């Protein structure tokens, strides 16, 4: 069995100069995984789902860093898909990141959520790539 | 003006500066921290600006400024480049202790081991690679009686066929003592290769000053490699080469061969051609800049771009080039973020427009 950590996060800051479109905050969501691990060893790509109000609702990042820098006026629930090079399920993992912006004139919002994921039946090359990334076999 | 872009004023106005130099002797084993968010292949002499926001990277950079002001950037690894911090500033941004720094690539190295740490400061066991300096190719084939005729009166027809023919005839007169002609030895001479590379650069930039380029073959070669629109594999090959002459010859070969840059996503759409490249910065046509969120892009400046489309209205909120407003630009075929178009805020400014394309989205083609 293989047990690997992941870390999702986002930041949001009030725009000092509101734009003509009416946007008041700048927000960035990023998937980086745990501390000091090249996720690319086992993640083929990452998919970011944005509110349809944004143009190009579906963003794709095929190499790290995996991110979506954007501007807006309101938050939402943002789906994220992390697809691995796994040869069998789990081949993809879905998260529902609560993307929220800082209102109430508080200091800018910064959020980090840590999660744990499981893979089964790892092969020798699978274990090799996980150890390249630092994954731990349990 | 061409000095403004290198100032990186968009980051901030005042930042503590450290003018000291930290060097590591050759073939010496070191233990160096590794920055996790830098995948760039830092070349010696290239400026790396960063805006660290991670809770632990702030602590690591604080320890670095406390001691030795140096970290590592792996050639994402078996090779990497050390970066020496030279500008520093703290701020409270995004609700976090954010640290804005500027460093310079200093030394190449080979990776021996990568060991993690409890705090997360990945320590690399580092071997400092050397700079192989060779004497003149005529050093072994020389006549003492002619040692006087090795320093030439001046370097003023002039700066053309005359001076260079005389240079070849005088400094490589002993080729006849060997089985090889003088013009062969001319191909392994630092001065001639540097002059040819300078001719190519001047072809790129008609407003190029000789004083702007280093007179040292090593520094000149590193600057040339830093300013070429090339891929990652060639960057690694250039870093691996330890002899200045070999690097200069490789750079000349690349410059001769390279013709155009295509969309790294489409792979068949051309965006720009090497003849349209131009330098708006003393650093060179290509330089590294950070976006508002702290991530780094290598931008190359051109007069014109092909198959490009713009989004938004030019703004000067965080422009990398003062006096210019940026509009996000992308390849119209696929909309991938290729770069931006910079337009003049004033009307009496030269040029009135140009483009800056991120190297991370450009694929050179031959
Ligand atoms: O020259 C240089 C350059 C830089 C300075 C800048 N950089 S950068 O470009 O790299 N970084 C970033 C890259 C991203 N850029 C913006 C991207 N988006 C756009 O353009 C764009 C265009 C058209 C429409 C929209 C849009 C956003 N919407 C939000 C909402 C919303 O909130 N809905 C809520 C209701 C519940 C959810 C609704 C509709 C909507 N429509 C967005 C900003 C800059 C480097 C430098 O430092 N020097
Ligand atoms: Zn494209």
């Amino acid at each position: 069995t293989v047990q690997v950590r992941l870390e999702l996060g986002h930041r949001a800051q009030l725009r000092k100069k509101p734009t003509t479109e009416g946007f008041t905050h700048d927000w960035m969501v990023f998937v980086r995984g745990p501390e000091q691990c090249d996720i690319q060893h086992f993640v083929e790509k990452v998919v970011f789902w944005l509110h349809d109000s944004f143009p190009k609702p579906r963003r794709v990042c095929k190499e790290p860093p995996y991110k979506v820098e954007e501007s807006g006026y309101a938050g939402f629930i943002m789906p994220i898909e992390v697809h691995f090079k796994n040869k069998e399920e789990p081949r993809k993992v879905c998260f529902t990141y609560d993307l929220f912006l800082n209102l109430e004139g508080n200091p800018p919002v910064n959020h980090l959520r840590c999660e744990k994921l499981t893979f089964n039946n790892p092969t020798t090359e699978f274990r090799y790539k996980l150890l390249r990334a630092g994954g731990v076999m349990v | 003006d061409t000095s403004l872009p290198t100032s990186h004023t968009y980051l901030g106005a005042d930042m503590e500066e450290f003018h000291g130099r930290t060097l590591h002797d050759d073939d010496s084993c070191q233990v160096i921290p590794v920055l996790p968010q830098v995948m760039m292949i830092l070349i010696p002499g290239q400026t790396l600006p960063l805006q660290l926001f991670h809770p632990q990277e702030v602590s690591m950079v604080r320890n670095l400024i406390q001691k030795d002001r140096t970290f590592a950037v792996l050639a994402y690894a078996q090779f990497g480049t050390t970066a020496e911090i030279y500008a520093y500033r703290e701020e409270q941004d995004f609700g976090i202790e954010i640290v804005k720094v500027k460093a310079i690539g200093r030394q190449r190295f080979k990776v021996l081991e990568l060991r993690t740490q409890s705090d997360g400061i990945q320590q690399a066991k580092v071997q400092i690679l050397p700079e192989c300096v060779l004497p003149s190719t005529m050093s072994a084939v020389q006549l003492e009686s002619l040692n006087k005729c090795q320093i030439f009166p001046s370097k003023p027809d002039q700066c053309s066929y005359k001076w260079w023919q005389k240079y070849q005839k005088r400094k490589f007169h002993c080729a006849n003592l060997t089985s090889w002609p003088r013009w062969l030895y001319s191909l392994y001479d630092a001065e001639t290769l540097m002059d040819r590379i300078k001719k190519q650069l001047r072809e790129w930039d008609e407003n190029l000053k000789d004083d702007s380029l280093p007179s040292n073959p090593i520094d000149f070669s590193y600057r040339v490699a830093a300013c070429l629109p090339i891929d990652d594999v060639l960057r690694i090959q250039l870093l691996k080469i330890g002899s200045a002459i070999q690097r200069l010859r490789c750079e000349l070969d690349i410059m001769n061969k390279c013709t155009s840059l295509c969309c790294k996503q489409c792979q068949e759409t051309e965006i720009t051609t090497k003849n349209e490249i131009f330098s708006l910065s003393l650093c060179g046509p290509m330089a590294a800049y950070v976006n508002p969120h702290g991530y780094v892009h290598e931008t190359l400046t051109v007069y014109k771009a092909c198959n490009l489309n713009l989004i938004g209205r030019p703004s000067t909120e965080h422009s990398w080039f003062p006096g210019y407003a940026w509009t996000v630009a992308q390849c119209k075929i696929c909309a991938s973020h290729i770069g931006w178009k910079f337009t003049a805020t004033k009307k009496d400014m030269s040029p009135q427009k140009f483009w800056g394309l991120t190297r991370s989205a450009l694929l050179p083609t031959i």
